[PDB]
């Protein structure tokens, strides 16, 4: 959830927002290891019930995200019906698990491209002109994540773009992403530059994939 | 003698657009058919299986024509070769269906087919089915029959399934034409159309269009 000035803005200027809780797991081990366990319920109903609470009369606000790259487990399906029982009138979403799962009122697939499937074990991702077709299937799609603009990048976009409007069900997707996560630093003579993974002796690191 | 007055326009020539060479008169076989006065003049089979084909009945609906007796019989046998696989014998009468009663001039007859040899395009599996109408003590009136294939065709979840699997359609059109007989279709073309389709890949035709 973003500081709270973001929604009144989002109200005001015309943005529709996914607001998302605060729960990624993305690190462990399968990556439902936590959001599977009943003793991280308590935990992680409190990141959604209270965006909830905080967020829920916000007309920019049209979808509901139960987070991000957690895998599929139990707590996101008990989560999922909380959110369907307290607020009816907005979507909820959630990509982990294979983007298809039953905690998700939107095929939300990250980075999956317009007509190459990548059959990945457990958690494919089809084609999206292919996976709104797969027997039966129903449901919208929008990407969550797609067309990772990562230096000298954004190479076929129109691509994507072209599918969405030849297909009724593909109704867009969220660029991956805004705003490069660069930080400043200062060399000898006080000239700032921008820095990245390791530039602070962080380590492990992921170097410049923050921008 | 046979006077027989053919019209190469009809009323249903509405009917009968198709794109094709628009010909007319006797283009396939004439027959004399010769039955009993008490007759088979109808028979129905189907096939269901359990879930994992392994266990199918097969259901043969039988009519007859002809004055009813308590002593006539359907005989429906299943063969595999010279092997009889199964066999079901009833009287007739149907069971009851509405407020009048049922067919007496129909019998259902049920026969169980533990692990059924399946049809499909790749593997033809084929039985013979004989069906005999008879008497209690077993005099023959008259027999018919005809080539039973175990498939179960359905859609399920949006697919097209045949024994379960979804279908891939190779398929093509064919027009009944002969560049010398026109419309009129001998076996031996029928054959060669049939190994050439095979040949190249093809296990489905439709019957462009009648
Ligand atoms: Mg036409
Ligand atoms: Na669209
Ligand atoms: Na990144």
């Amino acid at each position: 959830p973003n500081h709270p000035l973001w929604y009144t803005l989002c109200d005001r200027y015309g943005l529709y927002v996914v607001d998302e809780a605060n729960i990624e797991t993305h690190g462990m081990v399968p990556m439902n290891r936590l959001t599977d366990d009943p003793r991280w319920l308590p935990a992680m109903s409190e990141r959604v019930t209270r965006m909830v609470q905080r967020d829920r009369n916000h007309p920019s606000v049209i979808i509901w995200s139960l987070g991000n790259e957690s895998g599929h487990g139990a707590n996101h399906d008990a989560l999922y019906r909380w959110i369907k029982s307290v607020d009816p009138s907005r979507p909820v979403q959630y990509e982990g698990g294979g983007a298809d799962t039953t905690a998700t009122d939107i095929i939300c697939p990250m980075y999956a491209r317009v007509d190459e499937d990548q059959p990945f074990p457990a958690v494919p991702k089809w084609s999206i002109k292919k996976w709104l077709s797969l027997p039966g299937e129903t449901r919208p799609l929008i990407l969550c994540e797609y067309a990772h603009a990562m230096g000298n990048s954004l190479g076929g976009f129109a691509k994507y773009w072209q599918a969405f409007r030849q297909y009724p069900r593909l109704q867009g997707g969220f660029v991956w992403d805004w705003v490069d996560q660069s930080l400043i630093k200062y060399d000898e003579n006080g000239n700032p530059w921008s820095a990245y993974g390791g530039d602070f002796g962080d380590t492990p690191n992921d170097r410049q994939f923050c921008m | 003698r046979l006077a027989v007055m053919v019209l190469r326009w009809s009323d249903g020539s509405y009917l009968e657009d198709q794109d094709m060479w628009r010909m007319s008169g006797i283009f396939r076989d004439v027959s004399l058919l010769h039955k009993p006065t008490t007759q088979i003049s109808d028979f129905h089979v189907a096939t269901r299986f359990n879930d994992d084909f392994s266990r199918a009945v097969l259901e043969a609906e039988v009519q007859m024509c002809g004055e009813l007796r308590d002593y006539l019989r359907v005989t429906v046998s299943l063969w595999q070769g010279e092997t009889q696989v199964a066999s079901g014998t009833a009287p007739f009468g149907g069971e009851i269906i509405d407020e009048r009663g049922g067919y007496a001039d129909r019998v259902t007859l049920r026969l169980n087919v533990e692990n059924p040899k399946l049809w499909s395009a790749e593997i033809p599996n084929l039985y013979r089915a004989v069906v005999e109408l008879h008497t209690a003590d077993g005099t023959l009136i008259e027999a018919e029959a005809c080539d039973v294939g175990f498939r179960e065709v359905r859609i399920e979840n949006g697919l097209l399934l045949l024994n379960g699997k979804p279908l891939l359609i190779r398929g093509v059109n064919r027009h009944e034409h002969h560049p010398l007989h026109g419309q009129v279709m001998d076996e031996q073309t029928m054959v060669q159309d049939i190994l050439l389709m095979k040949q190249n890949n093809f296990n489905a035709v439709r019957c462009s269009h009648y």
